[PDB]
């Protein structure tokens, strides 16, 4: 099993958020913290990605391009495991250190973004979602949304697509075709339903990002930049998530 | 051109 060996073995492990949990919660310190975990695990997404089957093939250009447009789905996923295994989907497990209960939720001024990434960490249970397929569906992620005028190669980004999907098939083959065909279509329902999220939250953090200086939240270097300059993109139609299914 | 995100895309470390 050469390709989950690898998903396996380059799959990063827990990351902080730095949040001091001895403080009473406010908007800004929920924010700020939320936006620093944001900086590392950009950080992990990049060296993982690095080691992907295939991700170096792609041209430079669109290695930055995929990260950074698809770093919010990816990372709302990874979450969405995260807190299915350690709380059965009881909270959001952001961190060990950022763990968001009811109140949290609301204090953040996120609470209907938060239903709905509750309501995917519970599919993970609902459909029994294996560490296996887990693993597969978040590298997919990674090429799930471009450009609508394409990327700079798109034939070797289609060529990645392609493969990584079909990898994830070979994970759901069940001598029986219509259990195989079932699970399929379950997983790339669950896949599609990730990206109206990451855009709610697109929609949150550029609207934040806008109004930073007077909410005293802050900003880490990067996520600033990829937020004025990246999410915009998305935000206006010319980066578009790719669906299976039609909505 | 997001200098901080090239620079760790193109470092090895
Ligand atoms: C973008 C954001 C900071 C980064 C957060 C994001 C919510 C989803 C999320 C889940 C993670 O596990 C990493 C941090 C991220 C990616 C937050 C929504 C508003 C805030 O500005």
């Amino acid at each position: 099993p050469i390709f989950l060996n690898v998903l396996e073995a380059i799959e990063p492990g827990v990351v902080c958020a730095g949040h001091d949990n001895n403080q009473p919660d406010s908007f800004a310190a929920l924010l700020s913290s939320l936006n620093e975990l944001g900086e590392r695990q950009l950080v992990h997404v990049v060296k993982w990605a690095k080691a992907l089957p295939g991700f170096r093939n792609l041209h430079v250009d669109d290695q930055m391009a995929v990260i950074q447009y698809s770093w919010m789905g990816l990372m709302v996923f990874a979450m969405g495991w995260r807190s299915f295994t350690n709380v059965n989907s009881r909270m959001l497990y952001f961190a060990p250190d950022l763990v968001f209960n009811e109140y949290r939720m609301h204090k953040s001024r996120m609470y209907s973004q938060c239903v709905r990434m509750r309501h995917l960490s519970q599919e993970f249970g609902w459909l029994q979602i294996t560490p296996q397929e887990f693993l597969c569906m978040k590298a997919l992620l990674l090429f799930s949304i471009i450009p609508v005028d394409g990327l700079k190669n798109q034939k070797f980004f289609d060529e990645l697509r392609m493969n990584y999907i079909k990898e994830l098939d070979r994970i759901i083959a069940r001598k029986n075709p219509t259990s195989c065909s079932r699970r399929f279509y379950q997983l790339t329902k669950l896949l599609d339903s990730v990206q109206p999220i990451a855009r709610e939250l697109h929609q949150f953090t550029f609207d934040l990002l806008i109004k930073s200086h007077m909410v005293s939240v802050d900003f880490p270097e990067m996520m600033a930049e990829i937020i004025s300059v990246q999410v915009p993109k998305i935000l206006s139609g010319k980066v578009k998530p790719i669906y299976f299914h039609t909505q | 051109e997001n200098a901080l995100l090239r620079y760790l895309l193109d470092k090895d470390d």
